[PDB]
């Protein structure tokens, strides 16, 4: 939430985050601004591109291209209010390595 | 060096930004979201996740810094071990 | 209730600005975190009423609309507080649901406002 | 009576059995008439004419029959046949007669045959496929798909 | 059964680094795929060899170390024409249920085309008479995460002539 | 064109296989192509783009261009693809005008895209052979006049020429030969002097080169035109009408070109003995019909003068437009209802009209022929004009006429037929496919008596025939089989719409 | 007021018009027998691509005794670029 | 036995490829069909109404009651889509001007980009060029535009097309009979003329006969975007893959799943706080079903148009409810919170 009045914790501004990238603390800004702010686990099918649940896929009707990813809260509610629009996200997932 | 690697002299403004980055989600973000997302998904334009700024918006670590470079743990290994060989082939 | 002991004596307590359900015998927590809304989003959002969901509050034909601005002005020169206008357009409202009331002359429509 | 009361307007209303009935009749009369010239075969051109109702003797047909009570004017039937030609099942063809048990139209006279339609069902009909009220939402997989859709299912079950 | 060309990435928790990657590997991999159908492959059984063992990268996350491995395992998968000999655990009147030994108990065949005497009257009837063999008809697969089975197979038992037991 | 590029994609698969539908389908949705990006586009090796490519362009599926600096681009014909869906239809229009000689002739072309002298006749002559017994023999002088007779009838026409490369630009090859199509001789039959007899398939230098032959479909369609002109003609007015049509029509065939608004002028006097002696008719009958006929309100002829007796024309273009607004209307009402149709038709003879106009014109009260307007104006069959008091052009402030347009429903009506032929075509694989088990046991049932049929086939395995466990599966297979004949049968009843349609599309549009 | 809908819609409403019975004759069974024979003949003919045959493992003599042979036709290659060739 | 299932796979995202989807695809995607306009049941337990807004197997946005659809707490369930069907095809905001530019692009019969052969050729040669950046392909629209407007015929068909402009609210205008100061055109001609019924139970339309010209409404629009050819389609600036032209044309509505709409129950007060979005939802579900009330009762076919561009006003809300275009007799509302009035702004 906000602040005390509201038991709301502190708020990385944008300049923060501008210093943590100057010094280079990828891992340390990642779990700073996800893991400690909104994380969430989400599904794709590396198929359709879309968006699925519980390792299935309802657009492909299919769970052969399932995957895990780690995602904050926020970026998974602009997908939906992106796709909303009609606007649709297709996510094209590659290996780490 | 930057502001003059394209060939042109380009400007720090909003339309600077345009010109030499590319990324969707930066432009929509900075002003005008409505028409630049929707202009956007009409030409079907992909987006790279390469930058840093939609990085932490993927949540997704950074190339700069300690995420340019791969790790790999020194274990006790033999890569392609003596196969066990068929017989009935 | 306890998942494990199955004991039923779970009790909310405040921690350190966080609400959870932790049960006294096994100090075992059931369900933690809560949802609430923020002012900066309560300022925004608008509230809804059972009447104009349903769809009432249009069915006030001229004369309901007169009555009750009669009943409005009438508590208002009396200067009461807005509680006794509450009361009395609810009053009006449950007195007009009869179809004898409501097919009235504008005698019986003030005369009525006044009781 | 044009724009007020009518002959099948009764309580301001549109009388619809009335025409119904009215333009199956004269329909049945039409066709028999066409049947009895295609039987009579004396030659294409007798054919042709005999083949051919005047709207004069239509209307005789239509009030000795007197199955509407509001009495049916020679423009009313005249009406019913052009409806009767909207349906495809009757055509119209004008002849110049000057002057005859008609006598209404200047320097000719009204007359419907009965014909058949020019093409039967054509194809796309034999299909469900065909204006199919989930055509457009018919889907290699949707979830209307022709490989589960009911309508090849009756047909081709039939 | 038959060997399959099983690509996968393995994640190996570090404390069972002291250990050699290989056999750890191939601990994984036996829990791994063990009693799990594969879709339109067949049901993996055990590991069989470890072919190609890449680098083991480690990641910013989990901290631990994933190997992307190639290998082969053992499946079971008909071609459509191989000689079974399972026992008959059960016999639904629609269709006989046959269980191979000790193997799976899913292998259904519609009773249909036996001598002509084809009647399974619900008291648990073998067969018509005049240690059961399978001629295996085709196999098939499916997805039973319809919900937050898939290896039947249709068997056949034609007039084989079967003098050993009638 | 999204139907269109999927009802080919079936077609292709079926008839050639994959790696060839594949390209046909890269080439239909891509247009012109050089090879290279074909190959890189569809993941293809280069000699499974080159198989592709000559299987395609030998059936004059798809063509070739050469551009700036000497590239040669690939285009297919979307249209052509379609027209393998009539072979049948032309085999059997074939069949009827001529012996089952220039039906095979017609097959061997369409199953070949074109074909020599020397190739047409002897793979005519061999398939002809064991249509007969007792040692008879097929010869070559039968097989020739029938193709010539063909080719005359220009139902059969040269492929272009290949250009003499040593008359033009001797040295440096292009790198395609570039074809040229020469008018003069899509139908000089070249002689073959030579006449012999086709094997009969025991089992046990080319006079004619440079030159080939490809059945032209283009003959076909102006025959089923006149074909479903003089049907028309003898559903409406009289069968001796549409017989002087048919004669007048078959006069034009070979004068008139495909394109043409009108026929050639023809006068009534040459009509009379150019009419079969079967028809017993005067002169003055002759004159009746050709007056009446101009005075049909379907305006399928005109007089366009009056030299030489009573001379006429027939309106393609007219014709063509009724049969296509006949079938619309059929249609139409088939799916939605007679007093709908009585709308339609009402519609059509009112370009412009209001909605209270149509219900009190075609006595419909209200309630009732509202919703068909409603529906058939959702199902874009029809248009709303929009006519404003003010030129905002915005609220309850302006007029609705309703008016339809023939062009627009045709193009989505031919649209549909496609998706609708698609349907089929997917329902019949896919239920060939899910029951290939029984098939498959069919034909071992089969193989069982063909194999070994005559040498060694003992009569105590022909009561083994049916000692496959197919004998209730049968039953199945029998179904199958008819909804399978149904469908095709359907199919190719459909397909008939669409020469219609297209036909009009055609017609109708000039290509300036 | 339009009632709630308690139940979707069905995957199929039920159509009151159905579909005309085919054609009838010597001609369209001509047409029927002559396009399922078409089918196998071009199913036979060398210009239907078979399919590359897949996931077949070891070698027997066997593979010799259930051959399926058939001629291979020739494009005409003076009509046909040069570059095609195989 | 047990269907194997891999948990999870070591991946991270190379590029999001934004894209429309058909509102078939649209459909095939949702899991329920919205067709329940009202919320909550009558009961005072005040349960959602089953396939309508609010229902929770569409996602979930109380703690208490879970996602019906997925077997998951309010925090782990992502969320499902539901699909509420359009009687009528509606504009969509973002593809407004969008179809104005491909009408303009295009033409109104045979459909085809309006170009000389040679300038298609030379656009896809410069199409080519490997890499093409955004400025760059709106560049490329802008040439086409300008060497497009400035021709009236398509090589398929030599229709004659006149300008196409935005009218007022959320109408397309293309007058196809233009008014000449010279000779007028046969076709104008044939089309002024044939007027005759109207002028007969109508004497005001013969001075109607002027300002009164081809509106493309958003049915003919659809219809013509179907018929579409593939080859054009890249010089329409569209990739195929991406989508069809017809998917801009929007005839479904996904409704977005119980997450990004949520519903306090205000304990202080008899009431539940709800997003302006799942009054527009309920709104267009009205609408909707009015349409179909009114289509059955045969209604005027004005008031019919006048229902369908108040459907189009309640769907442009929806997306974006800044507008400067809408009906100012037919008042809506009031201002409220839309999909972009979330997405910009501080
Ligand atoms: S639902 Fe079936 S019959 Fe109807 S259009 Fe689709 S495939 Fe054809
Ligand atoms: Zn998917
Ligand atoms: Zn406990
Ligand atoms: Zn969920």
């Amino acid at each position: 939430t906000e602040g005390r009045s509201r038991d709301g914790g502190l708020r990385l501004g944008e300049m923060e985050r501008d210093c943590l990238i100057g010094y280079g603390a990828s891992m340390l800004l990642l779990e700073r601004l996800m893991i400690s702010s909104d994380a969430f686990e989400v599904d794709v099918c590396g198929q359709c591109g879309l968006l699925g649940y519980s390792g299935w896929c309802h657009y492909c009707k299919s769970s052969c291209h399932v995957s895990s990813l780690r995602i904050p809260y926020a970026c998974k509610l602009l997908f939906q209010e992106l796709q909303s629009m009609n606007i649709i996200p297709r996510l094209k997932l590659s290996k780490y390595n | 060096d930057l502001m003059t690697y394209k060939g042109e002299v380009l400007g720090i403004t909003r339309f600077g930004l345009a010109k030499m980055k590319e990324s969707v989600l930066m432009l929509a973000s900075f002003e005008k979201t409505a028409d630049h997302l929707f202009d956007a998904a009409y030409f079907g334009q992909k987006d790279s996740v390469c930058g840093v700024s939609e990085c932490i918006i993927m949540g997704i670590p950074m190339n700069i810094g300690t995420g340019l470079f791969k790790l790999l743990h020194k274990a006790d290994r033999d890569p392609n071990p003596p196969k066990r060989p068929l017989i009935f082939d | 209730r306890c998942p494990d002991c199955g004991s039923t004596e779970l009790v909310e307590d405040s921690h350190y600005s966080q609400s959870q359900l932790v049960c006294s015998d096994c100090g075992c927590v059931v369900t933690e975190g809560v949802l609430t809304t923020t002012f900066s989003d309560e300022g925004n959002l608008r509230e809804v009423t059972y009447s104009r969901s349903t769809g009432e509050n249009e069915q006030v034909s001229r004369s309901q609309q007169r009555g009750l601005r009669r009943v409005r002005d009438l508590c208002r020169v009396l200067q009461l507080p807005p509680t006794f206008e509450d009361t009395a357009v609810a009053y009006y409202q449950q007195a007009y649901r009869h179809s004898g009331i409501r097919a009235a002359r504008l005698q019986k429509k003030e005369v009525l406002v006044g009781c | 009576r044009s724009v007020t009361g009518g002959a099948w307007y009764s309580d301001q209303d549109f009388e619809s059995e009335f025409v119904e009935v009215l333009n199956q009749q004269c329909f049945k009369f039409l066709q028999s008439k066409a049947e009895t010239a295609r039987e009579s075969k004396q030659n294409p051109m007798i054919q042709r004419n005999s083949s051919f109702a005047s709207s004069h003797e239509v209307w005789k047909y239509i009030c000795e029959l007197g199955i509407s009570k509001v009495e049916l004017s020679m423009e009313d039937i005249e009406t019913i046949l052009n409806t009767l030609i909207y349906d495809g099942k009757v055509e119209m063809t004008i002849i110049a007669a000057k002057e005859g048990t008609v006598g209404s139209v200047d320097g000719h006279m009204k007359l419907y045959r009965a014909v058949n339609p020019i093409i039967p069902p054509t194809g796309l009909v034999r299909a469900p496929c065909g204006l199919c009220p989930v055509f457009d939402d018919c889907h290699e997989g949707g979830e209307i798909s022709p490989s589960n859709c009911i309508y090849m299912t009756e047909w081709l079950e039939f | 059964f038959v060997l399959v060309e099983m690509v996968d990435t393995v994640r190996i928790p570090p404390w069972q680094f002291e250990r050699k990657l290989n056999d750890s590997i191939a601990e994984e991999l036996n829990k791994k795929l063990a009693n799990k159908v594969v879709y339109n492959v067949g049901l993996c059984i055990c590991l069989f060899d470890i072919t190609k063992l890449e680098d083991a990268y480690v990641f910013p996350g989990d901290g631990a170390s994933h190997t992307k491995v190639h290998f082969r395992c053992v499946v079971f998968h008909p071609f459509l024409d191989e000689i079974l000999i399972g026992k008959i655990k059960g016999c639904s009147p629609e269709g006989v249920h046959v269980s191979l030994g000790f193997f799976d108990d899913i292998l259904i065949p519609p009773e249909s085309l036996q001598q002509p005497a084809k009647f399974d009257e619900a008291e648990q009837v073998w067969v018509w008479e005049y240690g059961e063999e399978i001629r295996f008809r085709v196999v098939d697969e499916s997805f039973v995460d319809t919900s937050p089975y898939t290896l039947v197979g249709s068997i056949s038992e034609p007039g084989l002539g079967l003098l050993s037991w009638w | 064109t999204q139907a269109e590029i999927k009802l080919c994609s079936l077609l292709l698969q079926e008839h050639f296989g994959e790696i060839v539908e594949k390209i046909g389908v890269h080439l239909i949705r891509t247009g012109s192509q050089p090879l290279r990006v074909i190959a890189h586009d569809t993941g293809t090796s280069l000699d499974q783009v080159k198989k592709a490519l000559c299987v395609l362009v030998q059936h004059n599926l798809v063509s070739y261009q050469v551009h700036k600096r000497g590239v040669v681009e690939y285009e297919a014909q979307c249209s052509r693809v379609l027209r393998m869906l009539r072979y049948p239809r032309y085999i059997y229009t074939t069949k009827t005008l001529y012996s089952d000689t220039g039906e095979l002739i017609v097959e061997e072309l369409l199953l070949n895209g074109k074909l020599t002298m020397s190739a047409v006749v002897k793979k005519v002559a061999d398939r002809l052979t064991e249509t007969m017994e007792d040692g008879k023999t097929m010869d070559y002088a039968e097989v020739s006049n029938t193709f010539v007779r063909l080719a005359d009838t220009h139902f059969v026409q040269r492929c272009p020429s290949v250009p003499t490369t040593e008359n033009s630009d001797p040295g440096p090859p292009p790198p395609a030969p570039t074809l040229v199509i020469n008018e003069k001789d899509m139908y000089l039959v070249p002689k073959l002097s030579l006449i012999g007899k086709g094997k009969r398939r025991r089992s046990s230098p080319i006079p004619d080169d440079g030159i080939y032959w490809q059945a032209n479909l283009d003959r076909f369609h102006q025959h089923f035109r006149d074909q479903a002109i003089v049907s028309a003609v003898a559903n409406r007015m009289d069968q001796t009408s549409s017989e002087i049509v048919r004669t007048m029509l078959r006069m034009s065939e070979i004068t008139t070109s495909s394109s043409a608004p009108f026929t050639q002028p023809l006068s009534s006097n040459e009509i009379f003995r150019s009419l079969p002696v079967g028809y017993n008719i005067s002169k003055q009958v002759l004159d009746q019909y050709l007056t009446l006929l101009a005075d049909d309100p379907l305006e399928f002829v005109g007089k366009s003068g009056d030299s030489g007796g009573g001379m006429y024309v027939i309106n393609l273009h007219k014709a063509l437009a009724s049969l296509a607004t006949a079938t619309l209307e059929s249609v139409v009402q088939e799916r939605f209802g007679s007093r709908c149709a009585r709308i339609f038709r009402l519609v059509l003879q009112k370009k412009h009209i209001e909605q209270k106009q149509v219900e009190d014109f075609a006595m419909i009260p209200a309630k009732e022929a509202k919703d068909m307007l409603y529906k058939m104006l959702s199902e874009n069959f029809m248009s709303l004009q929009e006519i404003p008091k003010t030129p905002d052009h915005a609220p309850s402030r302006t007029f609705y006429l309703y008016t339809v347009n023939i062009l627009s429903a045709a193009r989505m009506l031919l649209h549909r037929c496609y998706k609708s032929i698609a349907n089929l075509i997917e329902r019949r694989q896919f239920e060939t496919k899910e029951n290939k088990r029984l098939l498959e046991k069919s034909q071992r049932v089969e193989a069982i008596i063909a194999s070994m049929q005559a040498t060694g086939a003992e009569e105590a395995q022909l009561q083994e025939i049916e000692e496959m466990i197919t004998a209730p599966e049968r039953q199945q297979l029998e179904t199958l089989k008819r909804n399978v004949n149904k469908l095709d049968a359907s199919e190719i009843q459909v397909d008939e719409t669409i020469f219609l349609l297209e036909s009009y599309i055609e017609c109708t549009m000039k290509r300036q | 007021l339009p009632d709630v809908v308690l139940k979707p819609p069905p995957l199929f409403p039920d159509t009151d018009y159905k579909p005309v019975p085919l054609k009838t004759g010597e001609g369209e069974e001509y047409m029927l027998a002559l396009k399922q024979e078409l089918r196998e003949t071009m199913k036979r003919m060398p210009y239907f691509i078979e399919t590359p045959e897949e996931r077949q493992d070891i070698e027997r003599y066997s593979k010799r005794y259930m051959k399926v042979y058939k001629e291979e036709w020739i494009p005409d290659w003076r009509r046909l670029p040069r570059e095609m060739m195989p | 036995k047990e269907q194997f299932r891999e948990t999870d796979v070591a991946k991270k995202i190379s590029h999001i490829c934004f894209g429309m989807k058909s509102p078939e695809e649209m459909r095939q995607q949702a899991h329920i069909q919205v067709v329940s306009k009202n919320l909550y049941s009558q009961d005072n337990q005040h349960a959602p109404l089953l396939y309508g807004v609010l229902d929770h197997r569409m996602g979930t946005s109380e703690k208490d009651r879970p996602c019906e659809t997925c077997g998951k707490n309010l925090a782990d369930c992502l969320g499902h889509y539901g699909y509420i069907d359009l009687e009528l095809p509606c504009f969509h905001v973002g593809y407004f001007r969008a179809v104005i530019g491909i009408l303009q692009m295009i033409c109104k019969t045979c459909c085809h980009i309006m170009l000389s052969q040679e300038e298609k050729k030379q656009f896809l040669d410069y199409l080519k060029r490997p890499g093409l950046t955004y400025l760059q392909k709106r560049g490329l629209k802008k040439k086409i535009s300008d060497k497009c407007r400035k021709k009236n015929i398509c090589h398929h068909c030599g229709a004659f097309n006149g300008t196409v402009k935005k009218c007022g609210l959320l109408k397309i205008i293309h007058e196809k009979y233009k008014t000449n100061k010279k000779v007028v055109d046969p076709i104008v001609s044939n089309f002024l003329q044939s007027f005759e019924t109207a002028i007969e139970h109508n004497k005001e339309v013969e001075p109607l006969l002027g300002r009164a010209q081809e509106n493309l409404n958003p049915l003919v629009v659809l219809n013509l975007f179907k018929r579409i050819p593939a080859e054009d389609v890249p010089l329409l600036l569209m990739n195929p893959e991406a989508g069809k032209p017809s998917d801009l044309i929007l005839t479904r509505l996904l409704v977005p799943p119980l997450c990004i709409r949520p519903s306090v129950v205000s304990d202080l007060k008899s009431g539940t706080n709800e997003d302006d979005l799942t009054m527009k939802l309920t709104e267009i579900i009205f609408l909707n079903d009015v349409i179909k009330k009114h289509r059955i009762s045969g209604a005027k076919t004005q008031m019919i148009m006048e229902d369908w561009d108040f459907l189009q006003l309640q769907c442009a809300l929806y997306i974006n409810s800044e507008l400067s275009g809408i009906p100012l007799n037919m008042a809506p509302k009031k201002w409220t919170r839309g999909f972009v009035q979330r997405l910009k702004g501080k």
